[PDB]
């Protein structure tokens, strides 16, 4: 049997989320065999959840599940800003664990992105190259419009970052030969 | 060879089994129960018999076969027979001197034990009377056994009728624990539905061999025929029956 | 308190067969079952074995039977990893477990902090360092690397405070690149898969 | 819920030559076979009922009894008539084989059911046109079940209908030694009077080891309840008990049961049995003698 | 089993010959009962 989870999930800080998995198998002595783990972006994974009528030492009493024939559930009594991670779901009565599809929890907050530039050094230029560097951090949504002002203007750039400070950043590279960089930007941000 | 096979997990590959006094069963019919599995599970500790051969249960017809899968004591497992007495013989499973099966055992000390003490497991040892053949007793009420009435907690007149496995791995050999699986075989007048496996072979035709199909055997060549057998028919007869 | 350390980075070319191991500590690493998980970048978690270290007793998902072999060394409390034949496609992340007093033996009480296994064919081309209206706040530019963990320090590690690194960008030309700032100096950036340490002053 | 709604009327209804059905599964073909088996004799007198529902909730319908096998027969269209109970008691004393057809996947399964005077069963939700069961008025409690079973739902409606075609459909349950044995087979039918001359063979369908004891029978209805809170519906169908009698089976060259003799209907067909041959030359021929039955026992003593 | 079994028992290998756990608590079945056959060969041979 297979374990299956939904992708995306969303809550809001304060309230209440449910997680449902299904697949769990049953044995001959025991039907309770149903765990959930907690991996946080980047990070290992860590138990919250195994034998659901109990908790593991140290992890928060917010954590709770339920069990309906073969489709268990996880719930939350209140979400926090540590929340915001992955979920998975095990099942563990045949001897073998498996794994499901993996969650996404999201939580709502505040929304002013700060915009900074940055130029490239002399360094570059000797080196027969050109890189423009525009940040953009302190945006609590994960999706940004990154733009360039020469008429609109390779470059690339990574919308998701890591979540240790409770936010997203973003960053752009606006790679460019120096005759063209001596030749001349400026930059576009778009946000919510 | 589209017959589906009786899932032999669950009770042998199951993760914890049930307790030595709420012991549970598994109806096994209506299937092929593949007993090739078992042979290379674990090195069992005892697999006596009682009624079947172990090598002819694989071919041997039965109406319905039941699993019933439990942890004992090291010391214990030769408890576990017919005619034999003890705590689990009389209190958590007794065997009717008419007992006609297999009984299965293999060290778990790897399984059902952890250093901090596998409590989980429980076993009856006071009770007013013996078990019944294949009874079971989920009942924990407090045991009386003095003649003063019993309060709401264990007292020095009265304990707990279930005492829990104390199963730790620095232990020796006899008090580790052991997985066991008894199989019980029964007929009656209800048509039997689990037969083992056929175990069929090749196909040769056009040679002067013997021929066996869903039992009707005989000796004669096989041809490639032009009949038009209908979809629930199976056997072809002529005039001379 | 117990602990379960896993063993650093490591990145190979498919075929060389690495091995990757674990050392454990704060408890008797005898009669816990030890395991490991590989989760590849995207998907769930993938559960490959575990191991008894007692004894030579082992078991193993039916999707990783001959794919990886577990061994322990119970006097030295260590646990190893080997692979054969490996492919492009067999680059993830993997984390260990151990079974712990909390629950079941199969159950996972504990985990590591994870180990990155990179394999590919790209050379493992060494890392560059180039520094960047400010006046405020000063960083450096690493370029042209294709390993994904990069490790950027300032001023020898004396600068904690004010210390931001930002994830990596991958460029149309195949490789990645990031940006480390400092609130307002000497920026140390050092690549643990190439060896590579350079060091540059804005 | 349980509450006696469903009228039902019954007739009579000649049964000319329906009700034969393959005795095994043997393929013989160009040979006359003779067996001795449970049949329906030719040219019964079978009887003929007609559930009808009027609507009138804001409805007689006694049980019918069973002796090793009845005859079963139905042509409404749209399948209104699906379900057949089978049983000893029928009232959650003892294990009772309940039998629920529908247009997927249907189930059997043997348990104790207290069913209720009139089983049957309701759809609903027109309002989004999700039809599924309403309420489980088959029964109104049920206890522990012993086995149950799952198979594809047979004998459906016909395949690429054609304008205004009806069906009629045929069933023979029949639970010997333990085992029941179902006989089913589906024949189109003019727009005429029902059980039309001819003869068709019924294959088997269904063969499992249950060993319960059968006494009595019923069966399930389905009306297609609409609110806007009941709808009415016609149910018209065919029962005809069975008797262990001689007959002799024609089969063709594909292996399939052309027609059949009752060796007990007439002085012709006796003939028939005794030579094996559907076709009889000019002559006489000595038959089986006729005895006096007793009328009564008579018992002396001293 | 198939393989080659050694000089001790093992999984795939056991003893042949089974002790009878003889016991007098045993009710009626198990109790040890002692068997004599005896064959006589009775046809047109000089008998002894």
């Amino acid at each position: 049997s297979a374990l299956t989870q939904p992708r995306s999930v969303s809550g809001s800080l304060g309230q209440s989320v449910t997680i449902s998995c299904t697949g769990i198998s049953s044995d001959v002595g025991g039907d309770n065999y149903v765990s959930w783990y907690q991996q946080h972006p980047g990070k290992a994974p860590k138990l919250m959840i195994y034998d659901v009528s109990k908790r593991p030492s140290g992890v928060p009493d917010r954590f709770s599940g339920s069990k309906s024939g073969n489709t268990a559930s996880l719930t939350i009594s209140g979400l926090q800003a540590d929340d915001e991670a992955d979920y998975y779901c095990c099942s563990y009565a045949l001897s073998r664990v498996v794994f499901g599809g993996g969650t996404m929890l999201t939580v709502l907050g505040q929304p002013a992105p700060s915009v900074t530039l940055f130029p490239p050094s002399s360094e570059e230029l000797q080196a027969n190259k050109a890189t423009l560097v525009c940040l953009i951090s302190d945006f609590y949504p994960g999706a940004v419009t990154v733009a360039w002002k020469a008429s609109p203007v390779g470059v690339e750039t990574t919308t998701p970052s890591k979540q240790s400070n409770n936010k997203y950043a973003a960053s752009s590279y606006l790679s460019l030969t120096p005759e063209q960089w001596k030749s001349h930007y400026s930059c576009q941000v778009t946000h919510e | 060879n589209i017959t589906n096979l009786c899932p032999f997990h669950e009770v042998f590959n199951a993760t914890t089994f049930a307790s030595v006094y709420a012991w549970n069963r598994k109806r096994i019919s209506n299937c092929v129960a593949d007993y090739s599995v078992i042979y290379n599970f674990a090195p069992f500790f005892a697999f006596k018999c009682y009624g079947v051969s172990p090598t002819k249960l694989n071919d041997l017809c039965f109406t319905n076969v039941y699993a019933d899968s439990f942890v004992i004591r090291g010391n214990e497992v030769s408890q576990i027979a017919p005619g034999q007495t003890g705590n689990i013989a009389d209190y958590n499973y007794k065997l009717p001197d008419d007992f006609t099966g297999c009984v299965i055992a293999w060290n778990s000390n790897k399984l059902d034990s952890k250093p901090s003490g596998n409590y989980n497991y429980l076993y009856r040892l006071f009770r007013k009377s013996k078990l019944k053949p294949f009874e079971r007793d989920i009942s924990t009420e407090i045991y009386q056994a003095g003649n003063r009435p019993c309060n709401g907690v264990a007292g020095p007149n009265c304990y707990s009728p279930l005492q829990s496995y104390g199963f730790r791995p620095t232990y020796g050999v006899g008090h580790q624990p052991y997985r066991v699986v008894v199989l019980s075989f029964e007929l009656l007048h209800a048509p039997a539905t689990v037969c083992g496996p056929k175990k069929s072979t090749n196909l040769v035709k056009n040679k002067c061999v013997n021929f066996n199909f869903n039992g009707l055997t005989g000796t004669g060549v096989l041809t490639e025929s032009n009949k038009k057998f209908l979809p629930f028919q199976q056997f072809g007869r002529d005039i001379a029956d | 308190q117990m602990q379960l350390v896993q063993s650093g980075a490591e990145v190979k070319k498919p075929g060389e067969s690495l091995k990757i191991s674990c050392k454990g500590s704060g408890y008797t690493f005898s009669y816990y079952w030890i395991g490991w998980v590989r989760q590849m970048p995207g998907k769930g978690l993938e559960w490959m074995g575990i191991i008894y270290p007692g004894d030579s007793d082992t078991r193993y998902s039916p999707s990783f039977q001959g794919q990886v072999t577990i061994s322990a060394d119970k006097s030295i409390s260590t646990a190893y990893l080997h692979w054969s034949s490996l492919k492009a496609s067999d680059t993830a992340m993997y984390y260990c477990a151990r079974q712990g007093d909390l629950g079941d033996w199969i159950l996972l009480g504990y985990w590591g902090q994870g180990t990155l296994v990179t394999v590919s064919s790209a050379s493992t081309k060494g890392p560059s360092v180039f520094p960047l209206k400010s006046t405020a706040a000063l960083g450096c530019l690493v370029k042209d690397y294709f390993p994904e963990p990069v490790t950027v320090s300032w001023n020898s590690g004396a600068l904690t405070s004010g210390v931001h690194t930002f994830p990596a960008v991958l460029q149309s030309s195949g490789l990645y690149s990031l940006s480390s700032v400092v609130t307002v100096y000497i920026c140390n950036v050092n690549h643990k898969p190439s060896n590579t340490k350079v060091d540059k002053k804005v | 819920q349980c509450v006696n709604l469903i009228t039902r009327t019954q007739s009579y209804t000649n049964s000319f030559t329906r009700g034969v059905y393959y005795p095994d599964k043997v393929f013989r073909s160009s040979v006359l076979h003779s067996t001795q088996d449970l049949f329906l004799p030719f040219f019964s007198n079978v009887t003929w009922f007609h559930a009808i529902h009027v609507s009138g909730t804001n409805f007689d319908n006694p049980a019918l009894p069973f002796n090793d096998g009845v005859y079963f027969a139905s042509t409404e269209k749209s399948n209104i008539i699906r379900g057949w109970i089978f049983g000893t008691t029928l009232d959650s004393k003892t294990q009772s084989l309940l039998i629920v057809n529908n247009a997927t996947n249907v189930v059997i399964k043997v348990c104790e059911f207290q069913f209720c005077n009139d089983p049957f069963l309701d759809v609903y939700q027109k309002n989004n046109k999700s039809w599924m069961e309403s309420e489980f008025r088959v029964y109104s409690s049920a206890n522990n079940c012993t086995f149950e079973y799952v198979s594809q739902p047979f004998l459906m409606d016909l395949v690429g209908k054609e304008g205004n075609f009806k069906n009629l459909r045929e069933f023979v349950f029949k639970n010997i030694d333990g085992y029941f044995k179902i006989y089913s087979k589906h024949t189109p039918i003019n727009l005429e009077r029902d059980l039309p001359q001819g003869f068709s063979a019924l294959e088997p369908l269904v063969d499992l080891p249950i060993g319960i004891n059968i006494t009595r029978f019923q069966t399930l209805l389905a009306l297609h309840r609409s609110y806007l809170g009941w709808t009415a519906g016609a149910a018209a169908y065919y029962v005809g008990y069975l008797q262990p009698r001689t007959f002799l089976l024609k089969y063709n060259e594909n292996g399939t049961i052309t027609d059949a003799v009752d060796c007990a209907l007439d002085p012709l067909s006796e003939t028939k049995c005794t030579l094996k041959s559907f076709t009889v030359e000019k002559g006489i021929y000595q038959t089986s003698n006729f005895r006096v039955q007793p009328t009564e026992s008579i018992v002396r003593f001293p």
